[PDB]
C-alpha cells in the first residue's frame, strides 16, 4: 500500500485528469498512476 | 400558522401538518360588520396582519355629465356599498382570534373641471373574453392620410403638395390613420352599459360607436346570432355573459350595470402595504382610470378617494418616449373647446394592463401594460370624411435609425403624422418607413415632416374626444403593419439586427414607486377643482413584443421575411390565426397578472443590503425587474447602448405557456428559498363556453415557479455594477392537477412544500419536496401523515414507518452498559454528546433527527423528553405550542433508572 | 487489484461516518461487494464533493479503453473500407451515384394542378402556371386514406444494372460495427464504468475507508431518450422529406446509421432505408403512412458510451457524469463522442443511489440567440420533436467561480445537405451528393449552387409538373435567384394569396421561389430565433464537432432535475398523416409528464469572439495558420495574393442601391452615404465603365428554345388594371461566387453563420481542405507567373473555380496561404494548385491541408480565475476571456499556437498532449511527448496504397466542370459536367488526397524539416493582460461598414499579433519521458518528480 517508486503518474487520453487540487483540511491530490512499463 | 381561503368568505389557520385548525375558519363578513353581498379580493401579511381588500356583488356606482360630483355611488337605488380596506392584528394572548382594527373605506374619485368635460365624451371598448378572437379585436380599416388631408383625386402632385400640409418629405403617401367605428368590437361611454356580444369578425359585423344604432337593430340580431341561455348558429356573434361574468363583470342578470360601476368594481381589485401607506389597484383584465393612496393613520370614515393614472404623470424611460406618448392622443389646439381630449387637456395614458402589485421594504412596485387612447371623432354633421373612426398609427422606429437602443428610442419618426404603411424593399416587405430625417434613396433631401393627421378647414369644426382601448393596443386597423408591431416580427436589416421599439403600443409599464411620490399622490388627490398633477421618477417602460410563434404562418422571427408573409391572409389580423395555448383565442392583445416582488435570501457581500428581484408574469415568457439597492433605484447602467440592465424579457417553453392565464389566484414568495410560486386553478375558469358548451376542463390545478441564475448583484465587490440584466427563469414545477380543486397553498420549508385539494368533498393531502424549484410527490409519506386522528398532527406508531421514522429507545440497561452509572447526573445532564446516545432513530426523510433536553424525575432516575423535527423543520415535543395552543402530540418520555449521587 | 481486505466505512444508522481523526474512519472490514469484477477496472478521475464533508469518487473504466488503440483491426473496423484497391483508388466508387428516374408504370399519380383558381374576389390575375393541390383527409381506413397527395412518387430508382439503392448487406462488404451493443454493455458489469465513493484518511492508521459503488447504465440512456428518437429514419416531416431522400439516395431521416453509425447498437447494419418506424415503399400511395415496427432505435453502444465518461463533477448530493471525448474509442475517421449526460444521487447522507441519464438535446432544446453574444441563427434549436442530436466534447466541466461551465465542441445540426439535387442532377454534383450520401464525412459545406432546387422541400410529385424546365418549371426549377420573383405587392397577392391553404389542405405556390445558399439555409436549417424550441426546419446532424462551445449550466436547477423523464403525447411521432398535415410547434403537454422541465437549462452559450457578419469573417482573415504561421491576408510584403476570407478590398465595389428592386436602399444596409461594398472574388459586370448592378443576362436557357424569356405572357403579372408587368427584378447582385457577400441581397449571399463557425473552428484546427487541379509533377505544374493574376479574377486568370471549392473562401488565396505555390511552406515551390483552363473541360477535386488536427481535439479546461478560462484545442490554446462577463468592444477570446513543428505534422499529434493545467505562476501550459507520436499502424502496410487513412482523411469526390468563357466567367453559374467517370484521368490530382502524399510533396514528410531534434519539453500560453483581445477603437466609426473598419485596423494592427490575442506559446525543454502532472496547491509538479519540503518554514516542527 506504501508508495511504489515503480508505478509512474500518467493521464488517459479521455479525460486526461489524474491531478485533482485538493482544498479545504488535507489539501494535495489524489495522484493517478500507471506502471510506465513498455512492450 | 397558515392562512389561505377555501371559498370567498371564509379564511382559517392551517398547521405546518397542512391541517386546518378548529375554531378558525373567520367569516370575515360577520366579522368586520359586513353585508352577505360582500367578498374579499385578496389578502396581505404585513407585521404580521392579514389586510384584507373587499369587494361586492351590490356595488352601484351612477355617471352623470352634469353636476360637480358626476361620478357618485347608486344611492338612489340601494347600491352604496362602497369598498373598504380592514387593517387586521391578532393581538390577543397569543391565539388565533381575528379582530377589527381599522376600517378604511374606498371612495368615489372626484372629477374636477377639465377632466369632467373630457369624460362627458369618453367611450371604453367593451373587454377582453377568453374566448375572444384576434378577428374580433381589429375592424374595418379607415382613409389614409393623404386621402384624408388632400381628399381624393391628389394623386401626381404628393410631392408639391405636401409641403404645404404641414408634411413636408412624407414619403408614406398610404399612412393609415385607424379603423372606422361604424360597425365592429362595441365601443361606449361610462354613462352607457356595455352589450354582452362581441362581434365574432370585425370585418362586417359589430356596431361599435354607434349606440343608436346598436340599440336600434344590432341588439336583436346579435342576441339572435348568439342567444344567451346545439342547433344554434352563432356564426356573426359570440354571447359572452358567461365569460364576463367569470372575468369579474357584475351582471343585471344578462344585461351588466353601467361601465362606471364596472370599472369601479374592476379596480377594487388588488392592495399593497407600506409603512406609511397602502395602495389598491385595478384588475389587469380591464383597464383602471383611477388608484388609491392612502395613509394608515386616517380616519375610520375617511374619503380615501383614488387618484387618476392621468393625474399622475408616469416616466417611460426616456423624454421622448414622454413626448411619443403624449402626441398620439388627441390634436393639441381643439379649438372646439367643447370637444375635450386627453392631449387637449394634457393628460397621460390612462389605461394601465396592471398585471400585478407588491411592496418589499416598504416600497411597492407595479408593473403590467399601457392601453391605448386616441382621439375619436363625434361630428355626425357635414360628416367628415374621418368621422366615425379610430386615430392611431403605430410610431415603429425606422429601419435606417442608427446603433444604440437610446437612439432607437429617440429618432424621430412617428411623432404626429403617420409614416408606417406598405413598401417594398430588396427580396422582402419592410412594412417598417426604410426611412427617418432627411435620409432617402438618394441620400439627404429635406429632412422627413410630419403632424397629427388632422386636416385645417375641419380644424374649427372637428369635435375630437379621446376614448379607450381595452387592450394594450393601440391600432387595431387590419393592416401588417400593425399585425407585425403586435406579434414581433420587425428587425433592421442592419448587420446587427437590433429589434425595433413600437414606441406607443404594446408598451410595458413597470417601476418601483417611493412613498414620499406616494404622499404626493395622496395630496394631489386631497385636491379638488384645479387639479395638481404628479411625477413619478423611479419607473421605466420598454415595448414587450407579444410572443410571435403564437400566430399560425409565421415561423422564425427575423428582418428578411418570407414572401409569403407580404399577402392579407397572414399579415391581416381578419386573415390571421392563434396557435395560442395559454386560454387565449387571440393572439394579438397581451395579458399580465401576478406580480409579486421579494428580496433575495442568498448571501450580499458586506457594505451592501439584501437585493431583490421583482418579476412579473406574461404570456409566452416571464421577466425579472432588477434594482441596485444602493440607491432603491431601477438597476441601469451608463452605455445607454444597451437595452436597460432592469428588464430582461425570458421566454416560455410549450408546457408553461399553455398554462391556462385566467386562473391567477394566489402567490407564496418562499422567502428563505428565494423561489417565487404561481398558483393555477381551472376553476376559475368561465363554467360555460362562448357557444354556450358547457366547460370540460373546469377542473385541476397547477403552478408555476420562478428562480434567478445567470449572474447577481452585489454577489461580491466584483458584480457591485452589472452590464446584462439578470434574467429570471420560469418552469414548471411538477404539482399539477386535472380533476383536483385546490383548497390552498403551503410553502412549509426550504426542502418540502404542501398542497390540499377538494375534489369529491373530501380533503386530498400531497406533501411535496422542494429541490429549489421543483417538487415531488412522495407517497411513502404522503400517506403516513393522514394518520392524524382527525387532529392537528399525524400519531406516531412503533410499527411501520411514518412522518417520524422509528425511534428505539436503547434498553433499560443502556446507563449500565455505557458505564454512565458511575458518572455523575450533572455530568450526564451537562454532556449533549452522551444524551443522545439513549436512543437510536431511524429518520423517514431527509433533515430529521431526534434529540434530548434537560429533565428530571428522580435523583436515580430521570425521564427524557424526546425532541424531534418535522417537514417544517420545527422540533417538536409535548410542550409544543403555537397560537398558545398546546399541540399535545403524545411523546413516550422514555425513564432511565440508575442515577447515582456523587 | 491487489489491494487485500478492503472496508467501506461504519456508518451511523441515519448514515454518518464515524471518523475520529486518529483512530480513522470506522472500518466495516468488508469492502463494497464485485471484488472480482471490480478490482480490474483502472481508476481514470477522482472528484471532491465540498458541500459534504471530505467525500471523495473514483471513475473506474474499463482498461479496454486503455489499451484501445492496440486491438486488432479486424474486430475493431474502420469505417472506411481500403483492402488491396490496387486499380488506383476511385473516390467515387463508393458513392451511390445513379440518379433517380420517372417511373413507366405510375404516370398518372403525380400531383394535380388544381381545377379551378378560387377568385375569391382576387381582383389580381396572374398569366403564369396554377398552383398544386395537396391535402391528405383521415376518412376511414386503418392502414390507408382517402387521398395522400404528399406520398405521390413519380420518380423511381434508375435500373441500372439493378436498382440503386441504399442497404447494407451489400453497399458495406465490411461494415463498421461496435464492440459490446448498449443492452450487452449494461447486463455486463466488469466491462463497464464505475463510480465509487470513499474517504481518505491521511492521518489515520484506517488511511482509506470506502462508502458506496455506483455503476452507469446505458439502460438510463434508451430509456431516457425522446420517444421520436427511437425512429430516427423518420422526422416529423417523415413523409415528403422521405421519399425526397429516398430518391435523391441521400440521408433517411435525421441521424440514421448510414451517416451516424457510432451510436446505432448495429452499426451500419442497418444503413438502409427500410423499416423507419412508418409504413414505407407500399404501391398505393395512400396506403404508406402508417406507424408500424421500429427497428433502428438510437442506442449507447460500446463506443459511445466510452466516449460518454469522462469529466464528471459532482454538486449537492448529486454527481453528473458530463461525457468523455472520444480519443479513447476515437479510430482514423469514426468519430464517437459524448450523446446524453449522466447523473448519480444519493440518500440518506450517501447511503444509497441511483442510476441515471439524460440525452443532451433536452438539455439543449431552450437555446435563443439573445443568450449568446456570439454568432446569431446557429443550427442548434429544436421542436418538439427532439430529432436534433447534440453531442459534446468535453473540455472539462469546472466550478468556475460562482459558475458552472461547460466547454469545448459540439455537433452541428448538418447545415451542409440542407439543400438538395434536382432529380436529372446527381452525376454532375459529386462534392455535396457525397457530402450527403455518407461516403464524405467531411463536415465542411461545399459550394454548388447550379443544382438546388427552388425549395428544398417540394414534395417528389410536384417535380416533375414541367420536366423537360424549358418552360423554367414554376413549382420545380433549378435554384437561381437572378429569376427570383418580386415580392411586389401586386405579385405576392397575385401569385399566392389567392391560392389560400386551410388545414386539411396546403397550396404549393408556383411561385417562383428561389436564393443562393444563404436564403436556402434561413429558410431550411434550424436557425436559433428568439423562442426556443423553435426549429421546425430540421435536416440532419452533422459529422463530427464543427462548433467550438462554452456554456454555463445552472447547478441549482440541474440539482432539482428528476432522474427519471416522462414523455407527453407530442413527443413522439404523429399518429397518421392526417394530424401530421396540421403540424404545430406548439402543444399542449400532458401536465403529468415531465420531460419539458429539463429545458430551460443552458443559461448562455458562445463559440468564438463576439462579433457579426463579415466582419467575423474578418477575424476569420487575421488568425494565422501553424502549418506556416503566415496569416490568411498575406498583404503586407498588382497580381498580389488576395484575402481569401474576408472579401473586403476585393474586385470592385458595387452599390446596392442598384441591387434589385432599385428602390429603398441607400440607407438600409449601409449607415453611409455611399453604399459602396466589395462584391468579392468571382464577381462579374457589364465593364469597367459600369459596374453597380447587372443587368438581367443571367438568363438561363435550359434547351436552346432562347434565354429565360421575361416580360413574356407568362413572365410578367397582371394586376386589376391590365397593367402587364414582369415579376422578375431589373439589376442582380454582381456575385454569385463561392465567396458571395452580399448584405441587402439576401437570396444571393453566401457567407452564413454555419460557414462563419465551422470556418473558425477548422482553420483554428488548421486543416481547411483545398481545391487543385495540377499537382507538383512535370508537365503539370501549376506555376505562379504568367497564369496567376489575382488582380483580374473576373476572367480566367483568378484561378477560381466557382464549383467545388468551400463556401466562403478563394481557392487561389488559400492556397498561396497554404504554400502550395510560392515559399510559403517548402523551398522549392511546390508547383500545386488551381487553373481556370478554358481550352476544355476542367477536372478538379479537394485533398487534405496535410495537417490532421481532428476536430474532437481538446484540452482540459484550466480555470484561470472566475472571469476567465480556456484551453488547449489542437495545435492552438483558446481562452474564453470575455465570455462569463463580455465587454463591449472587446474582441472576446485569445489564442496561443504550437512550436514544436514535428508534434504541427505528425500524423496522429494527440497522442502528444497528456492534459492540462494551470500552472501556479498564473499561466495554464500542456505536455508534449514526441516520442509518444502514435503515427499509423502501418506504412499502408508495406505497398503503397493510394488511399491511406488519417484523423483527416475523407473522400474528397472529384469535380469536372464545363469549360469557362475567357471574358465574364461567372455571369451565370458554371455549370458542371458529368463527372462519375472522371476519377481514372487525374490520379495524379488523386495521390493528394493522401496526407502521406501531401507532406512528401512538400518536403515535410519526414524529420526532414530540420530544427528541434523531437522537441519534448512544456508550452505555455501567453500572458494575456485583461486588455488583451480589445477591439474598442476597432469597431464603430460609421463613415462606412465595421467589415471594412476592422480590416484596416487589423492593417493598422497586422504585425501586432500579441495584442489582439494571437500568438505561439512559450516553450521549454527538459529532458526527461513526460507521462503526466501532478498538483498541489502551492505548485503543481510534472511527472511526479520535484519533491518539495516546505522551504520556506523548513526551521519549524
Amino acid at each position: 500500500q506504501a508508495v511504489d517508486e515503480t508505478l509512474t503518474p500518467w493521464t488517459w487520453n479521455n479525460n486526461n485528469f489524474s491531478s485533482l487540487k485538493i482544498t479545504g483540511e488535507n489539501p494535495g491530490s489524489f495522484g493517478l498512476v500507471r506502471s510506465q512499463n513498455d512492450n | 400558522t397558515f392562512l389561505v381561503k377555501e371559498d370567498s368568505k371564509n379564511v382559517t389557520a392551517y398547521t405546518p401538518f397542512a391541517t386546518p385548525i378548529t375554531d378558525s375558519k373567520s367569516d370575515l363578513v360577520s366579522l368586520a360588520q359586513l353585508d352577505s353581498s360582500y367578498q374579499i379580493a385578496d389578502q396581505t401579511i404585513h407585521n404580521t396582519n392579514l389586510f384584507v381588500l373587499f369587494k361586492s356583488r351590490d356595488v352601484k356606482v351612477k355617471y352623470e355629465s352634469s353636476g360637480s360630483n358626476n361620478i357618485s355611488f347608486d344611492s338612489t337605488s340601494q347600491g352604496e356599498k362602497p369598498s373598504y380596506v380592514v387593517e387586521f392584528t391578532n393581538s390577543t394572548n397569543i391565539g388565533i382570534k381575528w379582530t377589527m382594527v381599522k376600517k378604511y373605506q374606498l371612495d368615489v374619485p372626484n372629477v374636477s373641471s377639465d377632466m369632467n368635460q373630457v369624460l362627458k365624451n369618453l367611450i371604453l371598448e367593451q373587454p377582453l373574453t377568453k374566448y375572444t378572437l384576434n378577428s374580433s379585436l381589429a375592424k374595418e380599416k379607415g382613409k389614409t392620410q393623404r386621402e384624408v388631408h388632400l381628399g381624393s383625386g391628389q394623386a401626381n402632385q404628393w410631392t408639391s403638395q405636401r409641403n404645404q400640409h404641414d408634411l413636408n418629405n412624407n414619403p408614406s403617401p398610404n399612412a393609415s390613420t385607424g379603423f372606422k367605428l361604424t360597425t365592429g368590437n362595441a365601443y361606449r361611454k361610462l354613462s352607457e352599459s356595455w352589450p354582452i356580444y362581441e362581434p365574432i369578425d370585425g370585418t362586417k359585423q359589430g356596431k361599435g360607436k354607434d349606440s343608436s344604432g346598436w340599440s336600434s337593430t344590432e341588439e336583436n340580431e346579435a342576441k339572435n346570432d348568439a342567444p344567451s341561455v346545439s342547433s344554434g348558429t352563432f356564426n356573426k356573434y359570440l354571447n359572452t355573459k358567461q365569460a364576463l361574468e367569470s372575468i369579474g363583470i357584475l351582471f343585471d342578470d344578462q344585461t351588466p350595470r353601467n361601465v362606471i360601476t364596472q370599472l369601479y368594481y374592476a379596480s377594487t381589485s388588488k392592495l399593497a402595504v407600506t409603512n406609511n401607506h397602502i395602495v389598491v389597484m385595478g384588475n389587469s383584465f380591464l383597464p383602471s382610470m383611477w388608484y388609491w393612496v392612502v395613509e394608515r393613520s386616517a380616519q375610520e370614515n375617511a374619503s380615501n378617494k383614488p387618484t387618476w393614472f392621468a393625474n399622475t404623470n408616469l416616466d417611460w424611460g426616456e423624454d421622448k418616449q414622454k413626448q411619443f406618448v403624449e402626441n398620439q392622443l388627441g390634436y393639441k389646439e381643439t379649438t372646439s373647446t367643447n370637444s375635450h381630449n386627453f392631449h387637449s387637456k394634457s393628460f397621460t395614458q390612462p389605461a394601465y394592463l396592471i398585471s400585478g402589485i407588491d411592496s418589499v421594504n416598504d416600497q411597492i412596485i407595479f408593473s403590467g401594460f399601457k392601453a391605448g387612447s386616441v382621439g375619436y371623432d363625434s361630428s355626425s354633421s357635414s360628416s367628415s370624411s374621418t368621422k366615425d373612426q379610430a386615430l392611431a398609427w403605430s410610431t415603429t422606429t425606422s429601419l435606417d435609425s442608427k446603433t444604440g437602443y437610446k437612439d432607437l428610442v429617440t429618432n424621430d419618426t412617428g411623432l404626429n403624422g403617420p409614416i408606417n404603411g406598405s413598401f417594398s424593399i430588396q427580396d422582402t416587405f419592410s412594412f417598417v418607413v426604410p426611412y427617418s430625417g432627411n435620409h432617402t434613396n438618394n441620400g439627404t433631401t429635406g429632412p422627413i415632416k410630419t403632424a397629427y393627421p388632422v386636416k385645417k378647414d375641419q380644424k374649427s369644426t372637428v369635435k375630437i374626444n379621446s376614448l379607450i382601448n381595452a387592450t394594450p393596443l393601440n391600432s387595431y386597423g387590419d393592416e401588417g403593419i400593425g399585425v407585425f408591431d403586435a406579434l414581433g416580427l420587425n428587425y433592421n436589416f442592419k448587420s446587427n439586427q437590433e429589434r425595433l421599439p413600437s414606441r406607443t403600443d404594446q408598451i410595458f409599464v413597470y417601476g418601483i414607486v417611493s412613498p414620499n411620490e406616494l404622499r404626493s399622490a395622496k395630496s394631489s388627490a386631497d385636491s379638488t377643482g384645479s387639479d395638481t398633477k404628479v411625477n413619478w421618477s423611479n419607473t421605466q417602460s420598454r415595448y414587450l413584443p407579444v410572443p410571435y410563434n403564437y400566430s399560425e404562418g409565421i415561423i422564425d422571427a427575423d428582418g428578411f421575411k418570407r414572401p409569403e408573409n407580404r399577402g392579407a391572409s397572414v399579415t391581416t389580423f381578419s386573415g390571421l390565426k392563434s396557435i395560442a395555448p395559454d386560454g387565449f383565442a387571440n393572439s394579438i392583445a397581451n395579458f399580465s397578472v401576478g406580480l409579486k416582488a421579494g428580496i433575495d435570501p442568498n448571501p450580499v457581500m458586506s457594505g451592501k443590503k439584501a437585493n431583490y428581484g421583482a418579476v412579473v408574469l406574461t404570456r409566452g415568457g416571464v421577466v425579472r425587474l432588477n434594482f441596485n439597492p444602493g440607491n432603491d433605484s431601477l438597476l441601469s447602467t451608463t452605455d445607454n447602448n444597451i437595452a436597460p440592465i432592469s428588464f430582461s424579457f425570458t421566454p416560455f417553453t410549450a408546457a408553461e405557456s399553455a398554462v391556462d392565464l385566467t386562473t391567477f389566484k394566489e402567490v407564496t414568495y418562499n422567502q428563505e428559498s428565494g423561489l417565487w410560486s404561481y398558483i393555477f386553478d381551472s376553476s376559475l375558469k368561465p363554467s360555460h363556453d362562448g357557444k354556450q358548451t358547457p366547460v370540460t376542463d373546469n377542473m385541476g390545478f397547477s403552478v408555476i415557479t420562478v428562480s434567478r441564475t445567470g449572474i447577481e448583484l452585489n454577489q461580491d465587490q466584483a458584480t457591485t455594477t452589472l452590464d446584462v440584466a439578470p434574467s429570471a427563469l420560469a418552469v414548471q414545477s411538477g404539482i399539477q392537477s386535472t380533476t383536483q380543486t385546490l383548497t390552498g397553498v403551503l410553502p412549509l420549508s426550504e426542502e418540502f412544500s404542501a398542497v390540499i385539494a377538494k375534489d369529491s368533498d373530501q380533503n386530498k393531502i400531497d406533501i411535496y419536496k422542494n429541490n429549489n424549484g421543483l417538487f415531488e410527490i412522495d407517497t411513502q409519506l404522503s400517506n403516513s401523515v393522514a394518520t392524524n386522528n382527525g387532529g392537528l398532527a399525524p400519531s406516531y406508531t412503533e410499527n411501520r414507518v411514518d412522518a417520524w421514522g422509528k425511534v428505539e429507545f436503547a434498553d433499560n440497561s443502556v446507563l449500565q452498559a455505557r458505564n454512565l452509572v458511575d458518572k455523575t447526573v450533572d455530568e450526564i445532564i451537562n454532556t449533549p454528546e452522551i444524551l443522545n446516545s439513549f436512543f437510536r432513530f431511524t429518520p423517514a426523510f431527509e433533515d430529521q433527527k431526534a434529540t434530548l433536553v434537560a429533565t428530571k424525575q428522580s435523583d436515580t432516575s430521570l425521564s427524557v423528553s424526546p425532541r424531534i423535527q418535522f417537514l417544517d423543520g420545527n422540533f417538536y415535543d409535548l410542550n409544543s405550542t403555537i397560537a398558545g395552543v398546546p399541540l399535545n402530540i403524545g411523546f413516550p418520555s422514555r425513564v432511565f433508572a440508575g442515577f447515582a449521587a456523587l | 487489484a491487489k489491494m487485500e481486505n478492503p472496508s467501506t466505512v461504519q456508518r451511523g444508522l441515519n448514515g454518518e461516518p464515524i471518523f475520529d481523526p486518529f483512530k480513522g474512519f470506522g472500518l466495516t472490514g468488508n469492502a463494497p461487494t464485485d471484488w472480482n469484477e471490480i478490482k480490474g477496472k483502472v481508476p481514470v478521475e477522482v472528484v471532491q464533493s465540498p458541500h459534504s464533508p471530505n467525500l471523495y469518487f473514483v471513475l473506474l473504466v474499463p482498461k479496454v479503453a486503455l489499451e484501445y488503440h492496440n486491438l486488432n483491426n479486424q474486430v475493431v473496423k474502420e469505417s472506411l473500407e481500403v483492402k488491396a484497391t490496387q486499380s488506383s483508388f476511385n473516390p467515387t466508387q463508393r458513392l451511390q451515384k445513379d440518379s433517380p428516374v420517372k417511373d413507366s408504370s405510375k404516370q398518372g399519380e403525380k400531383l394535380s394542378e388544381t381545377t379551378a383558381s378560387s377568385m375569391s374576389s382576387g381582383m389580381a390575375t396572374s398569366t403564369r402556371a396554377k398552383a398544386l393541390k395537396v391535402e391528405v383527409e383521415r376518412g376511414s381506413q386503418s392502414d390507408s386514406l382517402l387521398k395522400n397527395d404528399f406520398a405521390k412518387k413519380p420518380l423511381k430508382h434508375k435500373n441500372s444494372s439493378g436498382e440503386v439503392k441504399l442497404e447494407a448487406e451489400k453497399e458495406f462488404t465490411e461494415a463498421w460495427k461496435p464492440l459490446l451493443t448498449t443492452d450487452q454493455i449494461a447486463r455486463e458489469k466488469g466491462m463497464g464504468a464505475t463510480v465509487v465513493s470513499f474517504y481518505d484518511a491521511p492521518y489515520s492508521e484506517n488511511h482509506t475507508a470506502f462508502g458506496l459503488v455506483d455503476h452507469i447504465d446505458p439502460k438510463k440512456m434508451v430509456e431516457n431518450y425522446p420517444p421520436s428518437w427511437k425512429t430516427p429514419k423518420w422526422n416529423h416531416h417523415g413523409i415528403w422529406d422521405y421519399n425526397a431522400r429516398n430518391l435523391l439516395l441521400q440521408t433517411t431521416g435525421f441521424f440514421n446509421p448510414r451517416r451516424h453509425p457510432e451510436w446505432f447498437d448495429e452499426g451500419q447494419a442497418k444503413a438502409d432505408n427500410t423499416s423507419p418506424g412508418f409504413k414505407v415503399g407500399d404501391t398505393d400511395h395512400k396506403k404508406d403512412g402508417f406507424k408500424k415496427n421500429s427497428s433502428s432505435p438510437i442506442a449507447l453502444p460500446f463506443e459511445a458510451y466510452f466516449a460518454n465518461i469522462g469529466n464528471m463533477v459532482a454538486i449537492g448530493n448529486s454527481v453528473f457524469i458530463f461525457g468523455g471525448n472520444g480519443h479513447a474509442t476515437k479510430m482514423f475517421t469514426t468519430n464517437p463522442l459524448s450523446i446524453g449526460v449522466f447523473r448519480i444521487k444519493y440518500t440518506d447522507n450517501f447511503s444509497k443511489s441511483s442510476v441515471t441519464g439524460w440525452p443532451y438535446a433536452v438539455l439543449f432544446g431552450g437555446l435563443i440567440n439573445p443568450q449568446t453574444n456570439g454568432l446569431k441563427d446557429l443550427p442548434l434549436g429544436t421542436n418538439r420533436w427532439f430529432e436534433y442530436v447534440p453531442r459534446m466534447a468535453v473540455s472539462g466541466v469546472k466550478w468556475v467561480g460562482n459558475q458552472l461551465v461547460l466547454a469545448g465542441t459540439l455537433t452541428m445540426g448538418d447545415t451542409a445537405t440542407v439543400p438538395r439535387l434536382k432529380y436529372d442532377q446527381l452525376e454532375k454534383h459529386l462534392n455535396l451528393v457525397a457530402q450527403g450520401q455518407g461516403l464524405l464525412r467531411e463536415d465542411l459545406q461545399i459550394f454548388t449552387p447550379y443544382g438546388w432546387a427552388n425549395r428544398p422541400d417540394i414534395p417528389v410529385g410536384a417535380w416533375l409538373q414541367d420536366e423537360m424546365g424549358s418552360k423554367f418549371g414554376p413549382h420545380y426549377f433549378l435554384n437561381n435567384p437572378d429569376i427570383q420573383d418580386n415580392v411586389n405587392n401586386d405579385t405576392v397577392e397575385a401569385l399566392i394569396s389567392s391560392y389560400k391553404n386551410t388545414d386539411k389542405l396546403k397550396h404549393v405556390y408556383p411561385y417562383r421561389y428561389s436564393g443562393l445558399y444563404a436564403w436556402q439555409l434561413f429558410n431550411w436549417s434550424n436557425k436559433l430565433t428568439n423562442t426556443p424550441l423553435s426549429a421546425n426546419f430540421v435536416n440532419e446532424n452533422s459529422y463530427a464537432p464543427n462548433s467550438l462551445f462554452a456554456a454555463i449550466l445552472n447547478e441549482d436547477l440541474l440539482t432539482g432535475l428528476s432522474d427519471k423523464i416522462f414523455y407527453g403525447k407530442e413527443n413522439e411521432f404523429a399518429e397518421n398523416e392526417a394530424d401530421r398535415f396540421n403540424q404545430l410547434l406548439s402543444l399542449n403537454p400532458n401536465p403529468n409528464t415531465n420531460w419539458a422541465r429539463y429545458l430551460n437549462v443552458v443559461q448562455r452559450f458562445t463559440t468564438g469572439p463576439n462579433l457579426d457578419s463579415s466582419t467575423f469573417d474578418q477575424f476569420l482573415d487575421f488568425l494565422p495558420w501553424i502549418g506556416n504561421g503566415k496569416p490568411f491576408s498575406n498583404s503586407p510584403s498588382s497580381s498580389t495574393p488576395l484575402p481569401t476570407f474576408s472579401n473586403i478590398n476585393v474586385g470592385v465595389k458595387s452599390m446596392i442601391t442598384q441591387h434589385l428592386n432599385k428602390e429603398n436602399t441607400r440607407w438600409v444596409f449601409i449607415p453611409n452615404f455611399s453604399p459602396d461594398i466589395w462584391t468579392g472574388a468571382g464577381y462579374r459586370v457589364q465593364s469597367a465603365n459600369q459596374k453597380n448592378g447587372i443587368p438581367f443576362e443571367q438568363v438561363k436557357p435550359s434547351n436552346n428554345s432562347t434565354p429565360f424569356d421575361p416580360n413574356s405572357d407568362d413572365n410578367k403579372v397582371t394586376p386589376s388594371g391590365g397593367s402587364s408587368k414582369p415579376t422578375t427584378y431589373p439589376a442582380l447582385p454582381n456575385s454569385i461566387s463561392p465567396t458571395s457577400d452580399w448584405i441587402n441581397a439576401l437570396t444571393f449571399t453566401n457567407k452564413n453563420n454555419p460557414q462563419r463557425n465551422q470556418l473558425l473552428l477548422r482553420s483554428l484546427l488548421g486543416t481547411i481542405p483545398v481545391l487543385i487541379n495540377k499537382s507538383g509533377d512535370s508537365n503539370d505544374q501549376f506555376n505562379k507567373d504568367s497564369e496567376q493574376k489575382w488582380d483580374k479574377t473576373e476572367t480566367n486568370e483568378g484561378n477560381l473555380p466557382g464549383f467545388g471549392e468551400v463556401n466562403g473562401l478563394y481557392n487561389a488565396a488559400l492556397l498561396h496561404t497554404y504554400g502550395f505555390f510560392g515559399t510559403n511552406t517548402n523551398s522549392t515551390d511546390p508547383k500545386i494548385g488551381f487553373k481556370a483552363d478554358s481550352s476544355s473541360s476542367s477536372s478538379s477535386t479537394l485533398v487534405g491541408s496535410g495537417l490532421n488536427w481532428t476536430s474532437q481535439d481538446v484540452g482540459n479546461l484550466v480555470v484561470i480565475n472566475d472571469t476567465s478560462f480556456g484551453f488547449q484545442l489542437g495545435g492552438w490554446f483558446i481562452t474564453f476571456t470575455d465570455f462569463i462577463r463580455p465587454r463591449t468592444g472587446y474582441l472576446g477570446i485569445t489564442l496561443s499556437s504550437l512550436q514544436d513543428q514535428t508534434i504541427i505534422w505528425a500524423d496522429q499529434p494527440w497522442t502528444s498532449f497528456k492534459g492540462s493545467y494551470l500552472d501556479s505562476d498564473g499561466t495554464p501550459k500542456s505536455l508534449w511527448d514526441p516520442t509518444a507520436l502514435k503515427s499509423l499502424p502501418n506504412s499502408s502496410t508495406t505497398y503503397d496504397t493510394n488511399p491511406t487513412l488519417s484523423p483527416s482523411f475523407q473522400l474528397y469526390q472529384p469535380n469536372k466542370v464545363k469549360a469557362y468563357q475567357t471574358t465574364n466567367t461567372y455571369n451565370k453559374l458554371i455549370e458542371p459536367v458529368d463527372a462519375t467517370s472522371a476519377a481514372t484521368n487525374m490520379t495524379s490530382l488523386l495521390k493528394l488526397l493522401t496526407t502521406k502524399n501531401i507532406k512528401a510533396k512538400l518536403g515535410k514528410g519526414t524529420a526532414s524539416s530540420q530544427g528541434n531534434n523531437n522537441g519534448g519539453g512544456v508550452s505555455q500560453t501567453i500572458n494575456t493582460i485583461t486588455t488583451t483581445g480589445n477591439i474598442s477603437e476597432g469597431l464603430k466609426e460609421e463613415t462606412s461598414i465595421q467589415a471594412e473598419t476592422l480590416k484596416k485596423f487589423f492593417d493598422s494592427k497586422q504585425n501586432n499579433k500579441s495584442e489582439i490575442g494571437i500568438g505561439d506559446s512559450t516553450f521549454t525543454k527538459m529532458d526527461g519521458k513526460l507521462t503526466g502532472v501532478v498538483s498541489t496547491p502551492l505548485v503543481n509538479l510534472i511527472n511526479g518528480q520535484g519533491a518539495t519540503s516546505d522551504s520556506d518554514t523548513e526551521k519549524i516542527s
